[PDB]
């Protein structure tokens, strides 16, 4: 028994115990997507195939672990599908081969949240999981607690739409500015959805954003957004209709505001938040 | 959810100037006033007109340049002799070569004005026969 | 180039000025007393008197000098008195230049000649005259006349 | 203790009146100005009006004269005017010292007057340029050709030195010449405006 | 003062018409309102009680000992002064020696004859404040109005018009001003300020109730809204302007002290024997020291030299100058509040170089103090150190301490070279705040960034005798971030005929962007006005051409280039047509053009500007004048610049006054001029030369003292009718030179010339004419005359009269 990889190293800590170092691809499928995608990086063989069996078992109570432990889900067991943490014993699964086959163990997140995902940290708790592995030599039993920690930083999105990009920079040019923003939204089902503007405001209309800056801040210049033919003013729903599977965009452009009289040259930043309802 | 980051700069532009050629005449002079040290002329006020300035614009800086002489003065460029010329303001500041001034722009009118004096003087007295030639140039600063 | 400003101005010089200063007689009749001689003898004491050029310009090159008055009948060549009741009888008053030479009463600018002076510094124009009996005794009385010293410039 | 505007007065054709600014410098004296107009011949001529001819002046002041035009236009137009301004200065007196036997004096200022005709060809600027000469053995004839007025001083003819002398427009003006004179002649003209105008040579004919 | 007639004119009678000037007419009154004059000067207008004296006239006046201190007589000079009373009068001419009287109610003035040797001291060129003119009761409106052309290839459709409105109002001595806009895009009012101030005479400040702003000198400029309470340096006089220090010295006897500076004198006057104080030195920090000395009449000289120097912010001894203010505090920002402050400064002067300074700025939430001395010691300049304690208030509740400190040097050379004129080392810490930080608050950390550092220096330099070079540059350090702000700039300045020469040079940078900004460009004018021929009116005359070629060394290469001159005579329409080229730097060029017509007329002011670039066109135009709402009714004019010289001329229609151009007279007569002085001495000149043929005005010389902010009127008689020339003959003998006419139809009198011609100006067709030359002993020549109807379109006529009798 030795799940030997090629990422990461799995140091036999406290025994059968160890700590894998793998890495995370989120992958957003149709109704259940995925997380953690065990069955292609961890590769679990035998070195004595004529004189033991391995039988790797999953028992019970086995939720999450860290800031992910209030979600749940489900969980793909070697073609078995079961939900996330079993109440009862999976079936065994026979291991009698010196090729390096992976583990098929899929873990999947019943999306709850719309479009926002959580960040996670490199060597962080994901997922507690306690395995079982008998053997057909003796009735004897061990007990083992594995934990799967990350290596990078991936944010794993929890709904079933992702965006192109979390943190978009653009540069305005100095005063008249127009410019695009690239920004695409793709889903995996043909639903409705919603976005509203939200931010620090200080006019009376709830069209134009403050200045905060750090150094020599300007007075009198705002942030205006709009798309092509109308200002969008602020805590605003606004739908687009049947969202394709395609490249979707949203048409959005960042232009100057004047609120004052007096302008005095300076420098402009702002802190722009978006969120998605589902409709 | 999703982060934007939104960076913008102001810049300054110059403004456009209108008038370029005021021209102060003195007149004539007698030399029986100009005789004893320490005496002077009347004064002639005269304005600039500096307006259509564009957004980014809010403190004009005017630089002053001319020829000198050993006393700290204009030098005059006829055939006169001992006598120069002097620039002030409206606060008692004297104006000499490489003076700067700052006054504030206005956003409602987006215009400024200049506001100056030359007077006629002599320092030693005794004024000789001669004609008063003085050119003055300004240089408009941006900041 | 922006902004220039021509200043433009002329101005003028001013000519000389001349202070007068007046002569008291204090002869007191001393040699007209006990004489008793003809009119070419005239031993009277020389009361100088100068007359002050101060400050000209520097259109002042060359002026001319002159001193016109009333002749008198006997010789056109003297300054008579006043016609009182309370004055002597016969008298003359002789102008000396620098040079003491006899200078001629009422003559025209076309028999002159001219007179350089120098800017700047202050000119003096020392000047002498005297007495001269006329006639056949001085009576006594009060001497009073007077002069006219015109000047001409370029 | 008299001080007048300037040296001369230029009057042209068309005008109205002239000033004459007469500054006294004597605080502690008072003067009498008495003006009239002569002429080059002598005779006191009034064809013109003069203002204020008898006022007194108390210490250091300043006042303006004033020149009216009383001729009718009874003038040629082909040539200027030469007119003579006089300025009679009296002085004054206490009253406590008529006892003795002083004697006073009068100052009176010679000044010219010109009369600029108006719509000439020849402007006054260049009219020094023309000038010719007949150098005789014991004497100097100068032409003017050019009807205006010329001031010629500082006249040298070599190493001596020579008087002023004035020439009338389309006559001749002979002055004295010595034996030991040199070849060039050098002069220096006078302008309008009482300045000096620098050094100027002359070849003849 | 007593004439001789006999060298007066050529015979024994010529006018008794001498007696007239000197001590013509004595009468027993009185009270007349007679002007007070001393040594030919009018000081001021009282009304003095006269009584039966023992004089040339009859009669002597009777003064105090209190009016004799302020006309300017030195009481302490006179002994036995004192030892009198208040009420009663003063025999001036028997106590002083050499003090006559001299009255004459033909011209409304008194004379006194007193000597300089008796008299006290003050400084040459002092203005009386009892002859300051507070204003008339009436309005004040000014407007301007100006639009815009604006137009592109694409999207060049835009226009704009910018209207301004100056409202005024002067009743008695209160100066209320307002100042309004009007803006139109393809619009509403909107107020600017609106203040009241008032000046202050005795305690010599000024009042101010509204808006405002303070000095820049100890602090920065802040504008408020509330009270005002300061003094003003524009009513002292010129000769007391600057700083002088005091001389200090003795003399035994009667002497000539002759103050002299670079071998040349400035000041010669007498000093009475024993000290003597000199306070009539002007302000010339850069000629060098004073060489003042003693010339005794027996050979005694004493060489002595003092040193001088130059610093704004040093006083004289003798001067006091303070400042308190009161409001809120008002900047125009829609992020700061309202709050409450009370600024108050002082200045005193001390001996021996020294100055003492220092204010306080009281707020609800800000605590400043400042405390300088400067110290004059002579050859080695001055130095003047300051400490500045504040004590700011964050607004997230964190209270902090901090001190601050600046370092001025000033240092002067006569003959070595050029000498250096400024240089400001300021230097604090990190806890150190300005007054402006704690009212920007936008509550419910913010910012942390101050200055650390300043560090400024201009050395200017005279090489030779037709070069100077200036040398200019700033500095400025931040905390925390490496940012420094530096501001570089060199000139230099050379004429070699007439042709000047000009090369600068710039260096900008800043700190919220990168690259280090440089400019090197040229100028050169060519004046084509002494190159060509002179004559009297050629219209193309007083030319110049400007030529300048700009390189800021980076590949872009432009030029300049400009022509302007005069057309009219009178200098009225002026023009200006400029160009120049573009190329390199960023691949950017074209041809730019400029075409800028002024006008200045009589009524309102107007230009016209073309420009002309390669994408960009637009056209300048503008109107904009005067209305002066008087009692008198509405006179039009040029737009004034706060200061109003009313000229009251009925039956002048063209008359321009002197120095204006383009300023002349309305049908009604009235003329305005906007530019002249305050607290001082004007002079109004009437030239009337267009003022041909039917008013003959009788003098021309305004000497009025008007103040910041009045109407002064100006008086000026006009006559209204036809002169005539005649020849009054009484029986066949000519009227001597001199002799008085008068008309009871005509105001006008008239002076008799030579040889029987009388001038007159301003007479009817027929009137009585009354002659009289000599004492009133008999009636005899009564005349009169008749024009013929015929002879009236003649500048001047001539003929002849004879007397009646």
């Amino acid at each position: 028994f030795a799940c030997k990889t090629a990422n990461g190293t799995a140091i036999p800590i406290g025994g059968g115990s160890a700590n894998v170092y793998v890495n995370l691809a989120p992958v957003v499928n149709v109704g259940q997507n995925l997380v953690v995608d065990l069955s292609t990086q961890i590769f679990c063989h035998n070195d004595y195939p004529e004189t033991i069996t391995d039988y790797v078992t999953l028992q019970r109570g086995s939720a999450y672990g860290g800031v992910l432990s209030n979600f749940s889900g489900t969980v793909k067991y070697s073609g078995s599908s079961y939900p996330f943490p079993t109440t009862s014993e999976t079936p065994r699964v026979v291991y009698n081969s010196r090729t390096d086959k992976p583990w098929p163990v899929a873990l999947y997140l019943t999306p709850v949240s719309s479009a926002g995902g959580v960040a996670i940290k490199a060597g962080s708790l994901i997922a507690v999981l306690i395995l079982r592995q008998t053997n057909n030599y003796n009735s004897d039993d061990f007990q083992f607690v594995w934990n799967i920690y990350a290596n990078n930083d991936v944010v794993v999105p929890t709904g079933g739409c992702d965006v192109s990009a979390r943190d978009v920079t653009v540069t305005l040019p100095d005063y008249p500015g127009s410019v695009p923003i690239p920004l695409t939204v793709y889903c995996a089902k043909s639903q409705n959805l919603g976005y509203y503007l939200s931010g620090t405001t200080a006019d009376a209309g709830n069209s134009i954003f403050t200045n905060t800056a750090s150094f020599s801040p300007a007075q009198g210049v705002g942030v205006q957004l709009t798309r092509n033919g109308t200002i969008i003013p602020a805590n605003n729903t606004v739908s687009l209709g049947a969202v394709g599977t395609s490249a979707v965009s949203l048409g959005l452009t960042a232009n100057y505001a004047r609120t004052g009289g007096q302008v005095t040259a300076g420098n402009v930043q702002s802190i722009i938040g978006v969120t998605f309802v589902y409709q | 959810d999703v982060t934007i980051t939104v960076n913008g700069k102001v810049v300054a532009k110059p403004c456009t100037v209108s008038t370029t050629n005021a021209t102060v005449d003195l007149g004539d002079l007698y030399s029986f006033s100009l005789m004893s040290a320490g005496a002077a002329s009347a004064w002639h006020d005269v304005a600039l007109e500096l307006t259509n300035c564009p957004v980014g614009t809010s403190r004009v800086t005017a630089s002053f340049s001319g020829a000198a002489d050993s006393t700290g003065y204009y030098k005059n460029q006829g055939t006169a002799q001992n006598i120069q010329l002097e620039l002030q303001d409206d606060s008692g500041n004297t104006l000499n070569t490489g003076a700067t001034k700052t006054v504030q722009v206005d956003d409602s009118s987006q215009s400024a004005h200049f506001p100056l004096q030359v007077r006629a003087l002599t320092v030693n007295g005794g004024a000789t026969q001669g004609t008063i030639q003085a050119v003055i140039s300004i240089t408009y600063t941006y900041s | 180039a922006d902004s220039t400003i021509t200043i433009r101005g002329y101005v003028r010089d001013n000519g000389c000025s001349v202070a007068a200063e007046s002569t008291n007689f204090t002869v007191d009749l001393m040699e007209n007393a006990a004489k008793q001689f003809n009119n070419i003898g005239a031993t009277t004491p020389v009361v100088p008197f100068r007359i002050l050029l101060s400050p000209c310009g520097n259109a002042v090159s060359a002026v001319k000098v002159g001193f016109t008055g009333v002749a008198d009948s006997h010789n056109a060549n003297l300054l008579a008195l006043e016609n009182t009741v309370s004055a002597a009888s016969g008298l003359g008053i002789q102008l000396l230049n620098e040079q003491q030479n006899q200078i001629p009463l009422n003559a025209p600018s076309s028999a002159l000649s001219w007179t350089t002076l120098t800017p700047g510094k202050p000119n003096t124009l020392n000047f002498y005259a005297r007495l001269m009996a006329t006639q056949v005794p001085v009576t006594a009385g009060h001497i009073n006349a007077t002069a006219t010293f015109t000047l001409e410039y370029q | 203790g008299v001080a007048l505007g300037a040296t001369r007065v230029i009057y042209p054709a068309g005008q109205k009146q002239e000033q004459l600014a007469v500054t006294n410098n004597d605080e502690n004296s008072t003067y009498l100005i008495q003006s009239w107009v002569e002429n080059a011949d002598g005779v006191k001529d009034g064809r013109f009006i003069v203002t204020p001819p008898l006022f007194a002046m108390k210490g250091k002041k300043e006042n303006t004269l004033r020149i009216l035009d009383a001729t009718n236009n009874q003038l040629p137009q082909d040539r200027e005017s030469l007119f003579w301004m006089n300025v009679k200065a009296i002085p004054s007196m206490d009253k406590s010292k008529l006892t003795e036997n002083t004697l006073q004096l009068a100052i009176i200022s010679r000044i010219k007057l010109y009369y600029r005709p108006a719509k000439l060809a020849l402007p006054p600027d260049q009219a020094a340029e023309k000038l010719r000469f007949r150098r005789s053995a014991n004497s100097l004839t100068l032409i003017n050709p050019t009807p205006y007025y010329l001031t010629v001083t500082e006249l040298n003819a070599g190493t001596r030195v020579l008087e002023n002398a004035l020439v009338p427009p389309m006559g001749e003006s002979t002055v004295k010449l010595p034996s030991d004179a040199g070849s060039n002649i050098t002069y220096r003209t006078i302008n309008d405006y009482g300045a000096l105008t620098p050094k100027m040579t002359g070849v003849m004919e | 003062l007593y004439f001789n007639p006999r060298f007066l004119a050529d015979d024994p009678q010529a006018v008794a018409d001498l007696s007239r000037f000197e001590n013509g007419q004595e009468l027993p009154p009185g009270t007349y309102r007679v002007d007070i004059y001393l040594n030919n000067g009018y000081m001021a207008t009282r009304d003095v009680t006269f009584n039966t004296g023992d004089s040339e006239q009859g009669i002597v006046p009777c003064l105090t000992r209190a009016q004799l201190a302020s006309m300017g007589l030195n009481t302490a000079s006179v002994a036995g002064m004192n030892l009198l009373a208040d009420d009663a009068c003063v025999p001036l001419t028997t106590m002083v020696q050499d003090a006559t009287a001299h009255l004459d109610v033909g011209q409304q003035r008194l004379n006194l004859t007193i000597p300089q040797a008796f008299m006290s001291n003050r400084a040459r060129g002092y203005i009386p404040p009892e002859l300051w003119d507070p204003g008339i009761n009436a309005g004040l409106l000014n407007y301007n109005f100006s639009g815009n052309s604006v137009q592109n290839r694409i999207g060049g459709n835009s226009h704009y018009a910018y209207l301004n409105l100056q409202s005024g109002l002067n009743i008695g001595a209160w100066r209320l001003r307002d100042n309004t806009t009007w803006s139109y895009n393809s619009n509403k009012w909107q107020h600017i300020n609106t203040w009241l101030e008032r000046d202050i005479i005795p305690l010599r400040s000024r009042l101010t109730l509204g808006d405002g702003y303070t000095q820049g000198d100890i602090f920065d400029g802040i504008n408020f809204r509330g009270a005002q309470l300061a003094s003003d340096d524009n009513m002292l006089p010129d000769s007391q302007r600057g700083f002088a220090p005091v001389i200090h010295g003795i003399a035994r006897g009667t002497a000539q002290v002759t103050i002299k500076q670079n071998g040349y004198d400035i000041y010669n006057s007498t000093v009475p024997p024993g000290p003597f104080t000199i306070n009539d030195i002007y302000a010339a920090g850069n000629s060098g020291d004073l060489q003042v000395t003693i010339k005794e009449a027996d050979g005694s000289t004493q060489i002595f030299t003092v040193p001088y120097s130059s610093v704004p912010l040093l006083q004289r001894e003798g001067h006091t100058r303070y400042s308190i203010t009161a409001g809120e505090y008002r900047s125009g920002n829609a992020q700061q509040e309202k709050p409450r402050f009370f600024q108050s400064t002082l200045l005193h002067g001390l001996p021996a170089g020294w100055t003492i300074y220092g204010g306080t700025q009281l707020a609800d939430r800000y605590r400043a103090f400042n405390f300088g001395i400067g110290k004059n010691m002579g050859a080695l300049g001055a130095l003047s150190v300051d400490m500045t304690q504040a004590n700011s208030t964050l607004p997230d509740d964190s209270q902090h301490d901090g001190q601050s400190v600046r370092f001025l040097y000033n240092k002067s050379l006569n003959e070595s070279g050029t000498n250096i004129q400024l240089v400001g080392y300021r230097y604090s810490t990190s806890g150190y705040f300005n007054f402006a930080d704690t009212t920007y608050s936008r509550m419910n950390y913010n910012l942390a960034y101050n200055k650390r550092g300043k560090l400024q220096l201009t050395v200017t330099q005279q090489l030779g005798r037709t070069s100077t070079l200036y040398l200019s540059g700033s500095h400025q350090t931040y905390w925390g971030t490496s940012n420094v702000d530096e501001q570089f700039q060199a000139g230099l300045n050379t004429a070699f005929e007439d042709i000047n020469w000009t090369l600068s040079y710039s260096l900008t940078k800043n700190a919220w962007q990168k690259g280090r900004d440089q400019m090197l460009a040229l100028n050169v004018n060519i004046p084509f006005s002494h190159w060509l021929r002179s004559d009297s009116k050629s219209q193309w005359r007083h030319a110049s051409a400007s030529y300048s070629m700009s390189h800021d060394l980076n590949g872009r290469m432009t030029n300049l280039a400009g022509v302007y001159g005069t057309l009219l005579e009178d200098n009225n329409l002026s023009y200006s047509v400029q160009t120049g080229y573009a190329g390199g730097g960023d691949g950017n060029s074209g041809s730019t053009g400029y075409a800028t017509l002024n006008y200045r007329g009589g009524y309102g002011n107007a230009n016209i500007g073309y420009s002309h670039s390669d994408d960009i066109k637009q056209l300048y135009y503008g109107v904009s004048g005067g209305v002066l709402a008087h009692a008198n009714g509405v006179t039009l004019g040029q737009p004034l610049n706060d200061t109003v010289v009313l000229v009251k001329a009925p039956g002048a229609k063209d008359a321009k006054v002197e120095n204006q151009t383009g300023v002349r007279t309305d049908w009604r007569g009235y003329a305005v001029l906007p530019y002249a002085t305050e607290y001082r001495e004007n002079r109004v000149a009437l030239d009337t030369n267009t003022l041909a043929d039917n008013v003959d005005l009788d003098n021309a010389v305004a000497n009025v003292v008007p103040t910041r902010g009045a109407i002064v009127r100006a008086e000026f008689k006009a006559r209204v009718g036809i002169k005539l020339l005649m020849t009054l003959t009484h029986n066949n003998k000519p009227l001597p030179f001199g002799a008085m006419v008068t008309s009871e139809s005509s105001q006008s009198s008239g002076i008799v010339a030579d040889n029987g011609q009388v001038y007159l100006s301003g007479m009817p067709l027929a009137g009585k004419v009354q002659v009289k030359w000599g004492e009133e002993e008999n009636a005899h020549c009564v005349a009169n005359y008749q024009l013929p109807p015929e002879s009236q379109q003649q500048l001047l006529t001539q003929l002849s009269a004879e007397c009646r009798s």
